[PDB]
């Protein structure tokens, strides 16, 4: 959709500001912190299925997940479409490779952000993002050796 | 739903012969496959990750190949030190990640500590702990794998630096992986004789797309969990 | 079209090897050396028209120019498809902007290369590229303050 | 596709301290590729603002450019006697379609070097070659443009040659005019001359934006060389006497 584009390719679109964070907070995390796009898509789809099963659960994070899942679906369908006009799966594979390379990390940050908001609570995530940013920006001379850990909620 | 079919189940070779183990995936997994070697009384050891990339120290006589659905491990100069059981580990997603059944190879002529294993009654519950040292728990995954006595490796689950857990379809609901600042814990409930096993945690290391579950190293020594009606 | 998509987004294709140059040879040139995409398309289209009104002189460089033009056209038509299918023209403008930013310079090198081959002669171009690369790689105190200039044919 | 720049008004009278407003309307969208130039009597044009808003170094902040697309404005707020001058917009849709506006006379009340040469008197129908000798300017990364001004009239854009040595010409010049390049010089050859070609001929250095368009940003300028077509000259040439 129009959102989509604006967020994926340049512009001035911070999808996190409405939820109380900033692209800069999410950009502090190393990439290995996040699971794969397809792993996060599986989790996000489970969470959206539960918000459909019980409509009281629903929240903005669910709608953001839906939209993320659909943007990704849109790009995959664009790849499959390129894999028809040029009749060969190698072209499709190249488009999917380009998407993963250039936007993969953006999708993983976004998906983890709402997934983790829904499973740890928004405030836990927000505080954790600040802690990791503080730690990453601390001069290595005085900062603790282990970065902050996000701990799972006690049941 | 990933199934890895490893063949043959056992191979005898002479020192200097060549050994060939094939692994067939039921879905395309690209190159996300490891090869593991396990000697009696020891934890598994990662030989090869990404289907062809040898870990440091592994002799050149080992070569992995394949991608998609077809993979091959070949030992060319096979030596007495290579006698062992070998297992392939495929990862389609971190949920659909599975070991092959293993191949016994007979030849002729940074720290992890599990704890909490004990005798447990049928249908009871138990939590295992894995204490992590020299490993940043915010950028490395921790995986749980189990081995029933005299049987192969079974993938339980993994949890990423960003603390999203993933479970194989068979563990989903009876097993829960949690994380503190220093530990990764595995809680299992409804325990049956089928759960008696040694439980290993291992560090998963992500590729560029973030898949960690097929590259597991180092490993802990494991903790034995035994279901007994004697408690 | 398979070639097109390979050369822009896939980094496996040196389109210059067949003509006796390399991607590295063209990358030595500063971006300000090349005219804009749109001016090079104008020059290209005029050269191509001369190829059609005299197929005597049809060259592989004409064919290469033609492939590049039809490429750029495909990206533009994809840009309009977005934004006719969405609401706004600003979607079309965003795609155009992304194309110009990410591949604009690659198009400018390719078009400049075949145009200048048709204009100065291919051997003149190959020699100029080698001269420019030598200048760029030379430590500054050992090279003239000005880079080698490509002089127009007499 | 032909670009026309309508500049209004054609003259302005202001008191020192008044405000002077100049509008430029382009016949097609040129985005931001527009300069504003200032020319005082007897001197070459001077670049004030490029990119529709960016002030060139040294220009007082009482000059402000604005606009995009088809509509542009130049405002002088604190207007001063030193700003009495003729002002020209220069739009570039492409380097072929690049055009000056007609000019605005503003009356106020109260090591880079280019040298043109070759100006002569020429019979009608004759040919001539002008030379721009370039110093301190790398001709591999800069463009050189040719502009002319007939006596008492406005600036007219002729053409440009880029660092990679592809020339471009306005539609009116193409085929009578040829730009060529040496390691030290840029030349302009002109054929079939008539009285409408009599003019001062300037060269100027084009600086590129990131998309590669230089024809709207011209600085510095040479002082110009005068070409005069005269039926009194026989089928030779004659030096300004």
């Amino acid at each position: 959709s129009k959102l989509c584009l604006g967020w994926l390719w340049g512009m001035d679109i911070d999808p996190y500001k409405e939820f109380g964070a900033t692209v800069e907070l999410l950009s502090f995390l190393p990439s290995d912190f996040f699971p794969s796009v397809r792993d996060l898509l599986d989790t996000a789809a489970a969470l959206y299925r539960d918000a459909l099963e019980s409509p009281e659960h629903a929240s903005p994070h669910h709608t953001a997940l839906r939209q993320a899942i659909l943007c990704w679906g849109d790009l995959m369908t664009l790849a499959t479409w390129v894999g028809t006009n040029l009749e060969d799966p190698a072209s499709r594979d190249l488009v999917v490779s380009y998407v993963n390379t250039n936007v993969g990390l953006k999708f993983r940050q976004l998906l983890w952000f709402h997934i983790s908001a829904l499973t740890f609570g928004r405030e836990t995530v927000l505080e954790y993002l600040v802690s990791f940013g503080v730690w990453i920006r601390t001069p290595p001379a005085y900062r603790p050796p282990n970065a902050p850990i996000l701990s799972t909620l006690p049941e | 739903e990933l199934v890895l079919t490893q063949t043959p189940s056992s191979v005898s070779a002479a020192v200097g012969g060549t050994v060939t183990i094939n692994c067939q995936a039921s879905q395309s997994i690209s190159s996300r496959l490891g090869w593991y070697q396990q000697k009696p009384g020891q934890p598994p050891k990662l030989l090869i990750y990404g289907a062809s990339t040898l870990t440091s120290g592994v002799p050149s006589r080992f070569k992995g190949s394949g991608s998609g659905t077809e993979f091959t491990l070949t030992i060319s100069g096979v030596q007495r030190d290579d006698a062992a059981t070998y297992y392939c580990l495929g990862s389609d997603t971190s949920t659909d990640t599975a070991f092959g059944g293993g191949t016994e190879v007979v030849v002729k002529g940074e720290q992890l500590v599990e704890s909490g294993g004990r005798l447990v009654p049928p249908g009871g519950s138990l939590t295992l702990t894995c204490t992590v040292s020299g490993i940043d728990l915010s950028s490395n995954a921790i995986s749980w794998v189990r081995q029933a006595p005299g049987k192969g490796l079974e993938y339980i689950g993994i949890i990423y630096g960003g603390s999203i857990p993933y479970y194989s379809r068979w563990a989903k609901g009876r097993f829960t992986i949690s994380k503190t600042s220093t530990t990764v814990a595995l809680k299992m409930s409804t325990l049956t004789a089928s759960d008696t096993a040694t439980y290993f945690c291992a560090r998963g290391k992500s590729d560029g797309d973030g898949y960690a579950a097929y590259r597991l190293d180092p490993w802990g020594l494991g903790t034995l969990v035994t279901i007994s009606s004697l408690v």
